[PDB]
RNA sequence: GGUGCAUUAGCUAGUUGGUAGGGUAAUGGCCUACCAAGGCAACGAUGCAUAGCCGACCUGAGAGGGUGAUCGGCCACACUGG
RNA sequence: CGGUAUCUAACCAGAAAGCCACGGCUAACUACGUGCCAGCAGCCGCGGUAAUACGUAGGUGGCAAGCGUUGUCCGGAUUUAUUGGGCGUAAAGCGCGCGCAGGCGGUCUUUUAAGUCUGAUGUGAAAGCCCCCGGCUUAACCGGGGAGGGUCAUUGGAAACUG
């Protein structure tokens, strides 16, 4: 059981001989406070049916983060298109510091603490992108470990 | 016996009577980006007997004024 | 003629004097050399704190106690001090 | 007494029943006006945000200034910031006096504090805002003594915390020790009270 | 021209990484040996191999993958280049990716690691970050 | 740019403009000279009152006025609240704020400061326009 | 060590150094006679405009940006010139 | 100062609540009047006989002895980008060359110690920010101790890197 976040819910037009035709585009951000989460893109005629596609499609792209202490573990940059996220540790019981749509793939994803500032465009469909682009960078010390050969205590 | 400040640098003109013109070049690092840039100002030494000539490595001492620019007085002569 | 005199600094009608070493012809709260201790009246038993070594120090020097001060220094005693050295 | 209206409409616009249950539910539970029984709406990220102030702000009942200044210096101590803040509000002299059950509700508990009622290591206190600490004895010092209104409460009283210690017959109360943020409302998200004053 | 001969080791490795390459070669350096010695204790290069000849001689560096071929070494950047050299006192020395990384420094004693440096109360020029 | 090049000539930030020049800046009889000081009001004897027109597509009567300020500037302001009592060659205080519809205009005209009186009939927002309690 | 303008390129003649003397609490073109022609400047002289300087104050994640009222230190001024 | 601060004795719920907003940004919506008029406005922009945007009511929301507006400064502004931006088509590579000054510079050994790192001494006043205690019934406020703050001066070391 997970949970749903609607984040942006535009209304979008193509143009033809008689008029204009209209259309709902929604992006949803699911994902449990566990560690896991994902988002999503439907269009449909209306917005509740709109919501729904993009529910069945944001679970097709869940991503795992790494989390230490509530915290992540170390300093990432995002970046995808005109878009780019900062992702900063910040110490126990300050709480998520961050802009509209990077609060939702943070909160969801469980992390309680972490710092961000969005240096790049507005859009909300890039800064999805973008965060996720930084999680996959995000790594744990006890795997850091293993690929250089060393020991836990060793590293730190 | 407290100690005044000796300097070293590279004579420049010669065409005073008793006294030379020094170059010292000294470094500073800029206040805002932190690059290391040259910088020159010129002193006026005592020369006591006309012994520096131009383009000479001398060590000029500081002393009370000796005139209205000078006060410096000329040490050694480590170069010619 | 530097002397060792009362600072008057606190809040209205709260007086707390911190003793200092200054010359007669600055202000009361301005330049002064350097400070000894404190003093607070409000205190129905009046405590006072010194350094009875920078005291002695300068008073070898040409430093004169003022009214206060001189009642200060002998409840405390060192201008017994200041007498045996003088005289040995 | 500083908000002297009806203390019944805040608990049913927070949702929240204050002290205890009873002024949210049973009557009209929705929200006052009257847009209330119909035309409910969604709640922004700046709503949740606010409304969670404002439980603290109401449920202690005091001042927006105080609440600033309290939380600043709350977030100076070591730990973590949100559960430092509940834990200094808590010390106030008006809480620990609700707590020992002399008064029945925390404006009856502000008006005994500030009418001279209590003393508090013998000596008489008047400030609401007075930061009890641990160990200070808190008693009533005769006068008012068997007070009607007092005893009445007295014996209204439910439970007492486990961190506050009081007896009946000398109304000597006292603070075992510092309290915890579990036992401390639990109804409330001190996450979206810092994030509020860091916009 | 060549201005940075140590830019260069920073980058070969780089550019390596994204093609998966196995090996590369490259001129050798006094200071080159320190550096490609280092990352060999922390197990950032797998083996390293020096080749004699009459230029300057010559070192091989065998790059180092996960099973299931991920990157061992993520990321190479330069910081006191020659445009604006930094330094860094003793308690001005970072900590690259939290831990996680390393930053290589060429103090008074010899070129070590930012951790070892924290525990000698020593300073010097800040050469690359390698996480 | 390059490091060196950036210490040869340095990074030169621009400079905001202010949307009020005649209200910081102050005037000396003795010199004849205007002299820089900010100011949040200034006063002045208005030398003409009527109405123009506001830009596409408004289409009401805005009342506007031309005041010339205690430093010797000729500007225009405008009267917020329904009816005034403005007459040439009176005195009013002015205040810094743009009107959008009107091209020039860009002070307004306090009400309840001085022969400027409050506007007639107002139960709410009462602290603007300069109306007490009723 | 802490400001704007190159749509402000040359500035200076007791100016630069020397010899003898005068004067001052004290060194010194500080002043005088003689002798020589030097000195400063694209690392910004000169000129125009603006300004008392600092500890500190406001803001800022920080690096920085703006200010220099009150309190403390230094300076200059006392209707305008000598 | 001054019969000032401060105590105890009694009577009184009695003399003591306003200011701004409610279309979005931004927490809080319904009636009536007007009908591109009166008017509103920081931006988007509302008003042309069913206006949650104009005026007044009822209700609500923010603060409270206050509350709003104006003026000035910093932030958001990575919008002068050292930290921290760019130049094919969005603003932005001189039409091209020869070259003084300046900036940068392949590999190794020995030495030096200007840059670099480190220890000691002197100093960077007091007040202010910050940390730890104490007094005013609490706080503001006031004391005691400490910390920080320099491309600072003298002197002793290290030799990897630049010179
Ligand atoms: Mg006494
Ligand atoms: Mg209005
Ligand atoms: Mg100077
Ligand atoms: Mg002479
Ligand atoms: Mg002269
Ligand atoms: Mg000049
Ligand atoms: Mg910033
Ligand atoms: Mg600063
Ligand atoms: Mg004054
Ligand atoms: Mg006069
Ligand atoms: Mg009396
Ligand atoms: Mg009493
Ligand atoms: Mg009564
Ligand atoms: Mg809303
Ligand atoms: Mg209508
Ligand atoms: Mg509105
Ligand atoms: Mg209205
Ligand atoms: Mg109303
Ligand atoms: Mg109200
Ligand atoms: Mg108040
Ligand atoms: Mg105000
Ligand atoms: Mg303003
Ligand atoms: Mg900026
Ligand atoms: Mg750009
Ligand atoms: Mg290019
Ligand atoms: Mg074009
Ligand atoms: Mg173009
Ligand atoms: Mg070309
Ligand atoms: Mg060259
Ligand atoms: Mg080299
Ligand atoms: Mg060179
Ligand atoms: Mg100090
Ligand atoms: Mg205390
Ligand atoms: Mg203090
Ligand atoms: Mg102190
Ligand atoms: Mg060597
Ligand atoms: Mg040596």
């Amino acid at each position: 059981d997970l949970e749903e976040r609607v984040v942006t819910i535009n209304r979008v037009a193509k143009v033809v001989k008689g008029g204009r035709r209209f259309r709902f585009t929604a992006l949803v951000v699911v994902g449990d406070k566990n560690g896991h989460v994902g988002f999503g893109t439907g269009k449909a005629q209306e917005v509740p049916d709109a919501i729904r596609k993009a529910v069945e499609d944001a679970k097709k792209n869940m991503v795992f983060v790494p989390t230490v202490d509530t915290t992540i573990p170390h300093t990432v940059v995002g970046h995808f298109g005109g878009g780019e996220i900062l992702l900063k540790p910040a110490s126990a019981g300050s709480g998520v510091t961050a802009g509209g749509p990077v609060r939702a793939v943070l909160e969801l994803a469980g992390v309680a603490d972490v710092s961000s500032k969005s240096l790049g465009s507005n859009t909300p469909i890039n800064m999805v992108r973008a965060t996720i682009d930084g999680i996959k960078q995000l790594k744990n010390a006890e795997d850091v470990a293993k690929l250089r050969g060393k020991t836990v205590e060793e590293l730190l | 016996r407290n100690q005044r400040k000796v300097y070293t640098g590279r004579v420049v003109s010669d065409k005073m009577d008793k006294t030379i013109t020094v170059v010292v070049e000294t470094y500073k690092k800029h206040g805002l980006y932190g690059k290391r840039v040259k910088y020159s100002k010129k002193f006026k030494a005592h020369d006591e007997n006309n012994i520096a000539k131009t383009g000479d490595v001398v060590r000029i001492s500081e002393t009370r004024p000796l005139s209205a620019t000078k006060h410096f007085r000329l040490l050694e002569v480590v170069e010619e | 003629a530097v002397k060792i005199r009362l600072k008057r600094m606190g809040s209205k009608k709260k007086p707390f004097y911190r003793i200092v070493v200054a010359d007669s012809r600055f202000p009361r709260d301005g330049r002064s050399i350097e400070t000894i201790g404190t003093y607070n009246p409000l205190l129905d038993p009046v405590e006072v704190k010194i350094d009875e070594e920078a005291t002695l120090k300068w008073m070898h020097n040409g430093a004169k106690p003022s009214d206060t001060v001189r009642n200060l220094l002998s409840r405390e005693g060192i201008m017994e001090k200041f007498h045996n050295q003088k005289l040995g | 007494a500083r908000y002297t209206g009806p203390s019944w409409k805040v608990s049913r616009r927070l949702g929240i029943s204050l002290s205890g249950t009873g002024k949210e539910l049973e009557r009209r539970p929705y929200a006052p006006g009257q847009h209330g029984p119909t035309q409910r709406k969604k709640i922004s990220e700046y709503g949740l945000q606010q409304a969670e102030k404002q439980k603290l702000r109401h449920m202690y009942g005091l001042t927006e200034r105080q609440f600033k200044n309290t939380f600043n210096k709350a977030g100076k101590l070591q730990g973590k910031h949100g559960e430092n803040f509940m834990i200094l509000l808590e010390q106030r002299l008006d809480n620990i006096v609700y707590r020992l059950g002399l008064a029945r509700t925390r404006r009856a508990a502000r008006q005994l504090v500030n009418h001279g009622h209590i003393t508090v290591d013998g000596k008489r206190v008047d400030i609401p805002s007075y930061q009890v600490s641990v160990g200070q004895v808190i008693s009533v010092r005769e006068k008012s003594a068997k007070n009607s209104a007092i005893a009445e409460s007295l014996e209204v009283s439910s439970f007492v915390p486990e961190y506050v210690t009081f007896d009946a017959e000398t109304l000597t109360g006292s603070l075992n020790r510092l309290p915890e943020r579990s036992e401390l409302a639990a109804e409330i998200n001190e996450a979206f009270i810092v994030e509020f004053y860091s916009r | 021209v060549m201005t940075d001969p140590i830019a260069d080791f920073l980058t070969r490795i780089r550019n390596a990484n994204m093609v998966k390459h196995d090996k590369l070669e490259l001129p050798a350096s006094k200071i080159k040996k320190e550096i490609a010695e280092i990352l060999k204790r922390e197990g950032f290069i797998r083996d390293v191999e020096y080749i004699e000849d009459d230029n300057a001689g010559t070192i091989r560096v065998f790059l180092k993958y996960g099973a299931t071929g991920e990157r061992v070494i993520t990321g190479l950047k330069r910081i006191s280049k020659p445009g604006l050299r930094v330094y860094a006192k003793s308690t001005e020395v970072p900590k690259v990716l939290n831990g996680l990384g390393i930053a290589i420094v060429s103090t008074s004693q010899g070129v070590l690691t930012d951790k070892e440096a924290r525990a000698k109360q020593v300073g010097g020029e800040v050469l690359a970050y390698v996480w | 740019p390059t490091i060196n090049q950036l210490v040869r000539k340095p990074r030169q930030s621009k400079i905001k403009k202010s949307t009020s020049p005649a209200l910081n800046k102050g005037l000396n009889s003795f010199k004849r000279e205007l002299t820089d000081v900010n100011s949040p009001q200034k006063r002045g004897v208005c030398t003409r009152v009527g109405t123009m027109t506001p830009k596409k597509p408004n289409s009401a009567l805005r009342k506007y006025a031309r005041v010339r300020l205690s430093n010797g500037i000729e500007v225009t302001a405008y009267i917020p609240g329904i009816g005034h009592n403005l007459q040439e060659h009176s005195v009013v205080l002015i205040r810094g704020g743009r009107v959008k519809d009107l091209p020039g205009v860009r002070y307004h005209i306090v009400r309840g400061a001085l022969d400027t009186a409050g506007v007639e009939n107002r139960g709410q927002s009462r602290s603007k326009y300069g109306t007490k309690k009723p």
